[PDB]
């Protein structure tokens, strides 16, 4: 129907002549070296051009070639059928069995649910996380989203809430990795295809490895199968490997797109960008979602826009600081700088409360005598504060416990402790009760009767 | 028609008017004759990148573009020869083996063709092949200040390569051409450079050969994996491949982002560690066509990134341990006080980790880990006049002198045979009752030499890790003799 | 043979016909009042027109006006003729006329990366200097950084590593001063006559006083003069005044031709920029540059890209300590602090660098104990320390000496020592002997029997 005019990266624009210009959010293919290539209108241009961005690798593209305009938005594919296996950006089968798929089928692109329409709840869920389950706690229908730089432990965090919650779940699951390693989605799929949990999931994989177009794509062809589920079905989970992943390839199309950057280089429109995507997962009247998802932040800066924008849309924010990593607590969850707009009294009780709150308050004096410490040494504390920093510490490491998604790089057994325990223990070393005990006692543990044990041991 | 006319160059951009059917990517070729990578194709112009010397290219000179775009050299014939990050281009010889050519732009394979990585790539240092296992098909990343031995620890885990059938790479990037040169020669004499092939882009290079040389050095490397044969390429300093990239990137006049690197720097080092992976049974039989009918390739990658005094939080650092499954991080002051494989433990990972390690590692190495990043939380007692001896006394003066053992000098790669020496003597009691630290190091030495002559059975626990139910009694012989020589 | 079309700062646009347009670095010639304005091309702008910066000063040039090309990519006057004397960026006689008959002339944009030109030895460059020898020795083709700046010596180091490669060796040595004081270059001129010493070195000045473009080229034109010399067979010493002048000068440049600000507003053309300049100086298998380079470190941020990236090419550091010249060690070298990477390997061999290594730790032995003996008594030093107090005490009075450019300064002849005969020295001080000579014994004399007989005369 028309030819291209332009090629740049990801970005083509494609003139089309009045009679057929492309709507803006459409779809339209292009033969190249080889094989099919579909391209998304983004920009209806001035003078029957239009600007479209490559779903595929870009090169290989002539300056010159038909182009087919079709009316579908996107073709993905949705329902039970969708249950079985991996997906692609644009809804096809990338593992080896051609699809039965789709009784129907769903643009990629979506509307926010109604306001009136949404629901909410306080049914809490329980993560085997000590950390997570203590200090920042979610109903079902919830936003949390793991915070963390490089190497901080990101995609086993989230390894490790899935094996835990889509145990209970008994529902159907929608894992969507978005602009992560190809290596750990191959073993999700084995590791779960021999558990047999995968007729229950369901797959769709935009990789880093893949040209920017499926990347920011991805990321809604992945919840838009959620949706489906939702607007049925009433709970689904949904996980999501690095939002930041689709914010990142918006970026590295801003600039052909021809809009002027934003603050440190990011896209004007990051703020629409996050909005669109996360206003999208939400608790329906007909059916709510539960979502767990790891938020990137670049070079350990939470206040790149990326993450500071990224943390209003969230229910419960638990933030992996590379401090505490470089300890050896392996949930390297900031009991501090993490929270959860549920830690209510009236929501979690008041046991739950008061002991997440003294928690943390005990280990932000500790933060403060930490100056002090380090210039003039602990001799220097009154009995009083001595106490605090010990108590401290000792929290500080029972915050850690080994995961059993973890067990196959490191020799330490994993753990799954209560909620109920988990206030046990805390409350307990609180009030002064295992003091006796030395520090090493409490680092790497499940119940507080494992550091008891291992008291004994060493 | 497919020609075209240099209207305007700078700086090695240089922008052609005409080239009708000329696409993106395309390798333009030009006088000398060099080539040009299309990068734009604007509505009449069309800018492209020189890859090499642009001093000379003027206007009105005339550009005919080639058929395809970008591709290289592969094949078998390429090692035993260092060569220029675009192809060919030889040092010394003449000639060069083709198997075909092959896409230095290419996707990485897909998820469902995959297989969970299980085998070992031995390192030779003992350090790392114990806490921080490598397997085949796996990206380690290699991060330190300058001068920690990042690039001497690379060269060692390809010349232990010299007969394990896997097949190696060696991409020089921005670096000095008398390093480069010194490090193959080193690469012969200590044997062997015959199978590693080495693409080179030395610091005076072209921005775009240097920023390209790694994906030619890789898929030179692919070629082994769809093969269904095992290979290991390590990136040497990736800094100096993004730094090169975003010298275009700002000639181009695209936007700066973080550290004024351009938003997509991520995506150019994803796209290329990306590459390295394991590939199933099928994929390589299909990819074979059905010649190779049953066998799994992969290419093993271990990438260097040289941080600045220690941040590790920088920009490009983050990016590619984001990347990669795992890092070793070389202390600039554990490197300063002689432990020279200066390997941080505690803070450097394998994720894969177990799986990446034979049968006598992991059931070893599993006690290593603990004493050593657990040694250095109780370094206040610098070894002193004692206190609460029996426990800190003992855990201490036992640790330190395991981190003496895993002390080692360069050249001198321990197989999975002198791995006797860290399983045994180590870790359960041996060699803490009697060596003292400086007889503690030498010592190991001496029994490595009483079971080369005791011990040619043993050659066949290295075949096989096995540690068979018996074996584990078996070795505790071996070493009680040891309490008999020296 | 051509019309100046824009003029902005020591940026003139000069345009041509479009059949001969002006190769990329090829020097153009206009004619504005009494002086030409010799130009470097740097761009082949759009529209048969070309970019050029003034090798002077762009003031008085009227917008249209002839200017001729030449093939010349600015070249200069090479080989035994220009030692002795002084020149400019353009190759032209700046001391008071000698008129500098040449015998050649080469361009100063040439590429002498070179492989398989390039030799396997990594032959080491013997000094004389004992300090430098042993602790930091300096490898043949390899570059050095020298920090140190006033109060130090640094020019009588600089004149007395010039006449050791001019005696002991058969070379010569270049000097370039790039972007440093004037005062400076005059006071240095004279000290070099006086010290006898000019008659070996060439040297090129382009102070802070001229253009841009004459910084940043002016290296250049000094290395080429050294790669004559190198191609001539001989082993040469390539000195550049500041080396951060050098890529500071090709940051206005860069700036000026409106290039991008890279980070912390470096040109995006540094890291390349680098690796040309030092790249050339190397030791191929005909000949060698070595280079000795005064470095700056903007604000001590050694992470600042000007050092950060000058660093990655040095092989070896020189330190002048103010407090070891308070004392009267007169090489102020600092043992410690000073690095050279050629000493670390096998490759020096296992002798020399255990010797070095061994100083590195009596001589720093003796730094932990100097504050133990303040405070406390000095008796209470066990045996072998203050046995090593003893003798370390005296290794830093050894490797003092005295220069033979300094007898004008001083009286004494000063000498010249092997690397043998440091290591002899060295050794035999500190592993026992030589005991019994006085500390006076070692200030300021050769190899060790010099001392030995120091010792007699006391
Ligand atoms: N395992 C080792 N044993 C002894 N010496 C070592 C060892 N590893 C590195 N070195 C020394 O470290 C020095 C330099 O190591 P190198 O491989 O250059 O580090 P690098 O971080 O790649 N430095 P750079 O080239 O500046 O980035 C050499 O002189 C080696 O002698
Ligand atoms: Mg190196």
């Amino acid at each position: 129907t028309g030819k291209i005019v332009q090629v740049i990266g990801a970005v083509v624009d494609v003139e089309f002549p009045q009679d057929a210009v492309p709507r803006v959010y459409d779809a339209l293919e292009v033969q190249n070296g080889n094989e099919r290539l579909v391209l998304e209108v983004q920009q209806q241009l001035g003078g029957g051009i239009v600007r479209t961005i490559a779903m595929g690798s870009s090169d290989g593209l002539r300056r010159g070639l038909d182009v087919k305009d079709l009316e579908h938005p996107i073709e993905v594919p949705v329902g039970e059928a969708t249950l079985g296996r991996i997906m692609n950006v644009l809804g096809e089968p990338v593992d080896m069995k051609g699809e039965i798929g789709e009784e129907e089928r769903w643009a990629i692109h979506r509307a926010a649910p109604s306001y009136e329409e949404l629901s909410n709840s306080q049914e809490l869920l329980e993560t085997g996380i000590k950390v997570i389950d203590l200090m920042c706690p979610f109903a079902k229908g919830g936003k949390v989203g793991l915070f963390g730089g490089a190497g901080v432990g990101k995609t086993v965090n989230m390894m490790e809430l899935i094996r835990n919650i889509a145990i209970e779940h008994s529902g159907y699951s929608v894992f969507a990795g978005v602009g992560e390693r190809t290596r750990e989605g191959n073993d999700f799929y084995h590791e779960m295809t021999d558990s047999n949990v995968i007729d229950k999931v369901s797959l769709v994989y935009g990789q880093m490895n893949e040209p920017p177009g499926n990347r920011l794509r991805v990321a809604l062809t992945g919840l838009t199968m959620a949706e489906k589920f939702r607007d049925e079905g009433r709970d689904v989970l949904l996980f999501v490997d690095n939002i930041y992943r689709y914010t990142l390839a918006g970026t590295e199309v801003s600039a052909l797109l021809g809009r002027m950057p934003s603050a440190v280089g990011y896209q004007p429109t990051l703020a629409e960008e996050m909005g669109v995507l996360q206003e999208r997962i939400t608790s329906t009247k007909t059916g709510s979602i539960t979502s767990v998802q790891a938020v990137y932040v670049p070079a350990d800066d939470l206040t790149d826009p990326s993450p500071a924008t990224t943390f209003a849309h969230l229910d419960a924010t638990v933030v992996l600081s590379r401090q505490i990593a470089s300890l050896g607590i392996y949930p390297a969850v900031d009991p501090l700088d993490s929270t959860s707009r549920q830690l209510d009294p009236l929501v979690v009780g008041q046991e739950h409360y008061d002991t997440a709150r003294g928690v943390q308050s005990i280990l932000q004096r500790y933060q403060e005598l930490k100056d002090i410490i380090a210039i003039l040494g602990m001799d220097e504390l009154s009995e009083e504060d001595k106490l605090v920093v010990a108590r401290a510490r000792k929290i500080q490491r029972f915050l850690s416990q080994p995961f059993f998604v973890a067990e196959v790089f490191t020799g330490s057994p994993g753990k799954y402790v209560s909620l109920k325990d988990t206030i046990r223990g805390f409350k307990g070393i609180m009030e002064g009760e295992y003091d006796h005990l030395p520090e090493q006692a409490f680092y790497m543990v499940g119940s507080i009767e494992e550091a008891v044990e291992k008291a004994k041991k060493l | 028609h497919n020609e075209g006319t240099i209207v305007s160059v700078s700086d090695g951009v240089i922008r052609i008017h005409g080239l009708a059917d000329c696409m993106q990517g395309e390798m333009i070729s030009l006088p000398g004759n060099r080539y040009a990578i299309a990068l734009n194709l604007e509505r009449d112009s069309v800018g492209a990148v020189v890859m090499g010397p642009y001093a000379d290219l003027a206007e009105g000179m005339k550009v005919k573009c080639t058929g395809r775009i970008l591709e290289v050299p592969v094949g078998r014939g390429l090692l035993g020869r260092v060569v220029n990050t675009l192809g060919a281009p030889i040092d010394g010889k003449g000639p060069l083996d083709h198997d075909g050519f092959s896409a230095v732009e290419a996707i990485a394979p897909g998820v469902i063709e995959r297989q969970s990585v299980d085998q070992p790539v031995q390192t030779g240092y003992k350090a790392v092949d114990s806490m921080i296992p490598i397997g085949r098909g796996q990206r380690e990343l290699i991060i330190g200040d300058r001068q920690t031995g990042k690039t001497a620890l690379a060269i060692d885990a390809i010349i232990n390569q010299r007969d394990s059938g896997i097949k190696c790479i060696y991409v020089a990037i921005g670096q000095k051409a008398s390093t480069i040169s010194n490090v193959v020669r080193k690469l012969e004499e200590h044997g062997a450079l015959a199978n590693t092939i080495v693409v080179v882009a030395t610091a005076s290079e072209s921005a775009a050969l240097q920023y390209l040389a790694p994906y030619a050095g890789c898929a030179m490397g692919e070629y082994f994996r769809d093969r269904g044969e095992d290979a290991l390429i390590i990136y040497d300093d990736l800094s100096k491949q993004a730094v090169a990239y975003r010298q275009i990137s700002l000639l181009l006049r695209r936007p700066p982002g973080r550290e004024a690197f351009p938003g997509d720097v991520f995506y150019l080092h994803s796209r290329l560690l990306e590459r390295a992976a394991r590939v199933n049974a099928e994929y390589v039989e299909a990819f074979t066509k059905g010649e190779v009918k049953g066998k799994t390739g992969s290419l093993t990658a271990l990438p260097i990134i040289e941080t600045q005094a220690g941040d590790v939080s920088a920009f490009v650092p983050t990016n590619v341990i984001s990347i990669t499954d795992g890092q070793i991080f070389l202390e600039t002051n554990l490197f300063n006080a002689g432990i020279r494989p200066a390997v941080n433990p505690g803070i450097s990972v394998s994720r894969v980790g177990g799986a990446a390690q034979t049968k006598i590692m992991k059931k070893l190495s599993g006690g290593i880990r603990t004493a050593l990043a657990q040694y250095r939380e109780l370094a206040a007692f610098s070894q002193f006049a004692s206190d609460l001896d029996d426990a800190t006394r003992k855990q201490l003066d036992h640790g330190q002198k395991v981190t003496e053992l895993l002390k080692q000098k360069q050249y001198a790669p321990m197989s999975v045979a002198q791995q006797s020496l860290v399983l045994f003597a180590a870790e359960r009691g041996y060699l803490a009752d009697v060596e003292l630290s400086k007889i503690g190091s030498f010592e190991a030495a001496l029994l490595a030499y009483v079971d080369r002559d005791h011990a040619p059975l043993m050659q066949e626990i290295n075949q096989t890790g096995g540690y068979n139910d018996e074996i584990e009694g078996k070795l505790k012989g071996i070493l009680d003799s040891f309490k008999a020589t020296q």
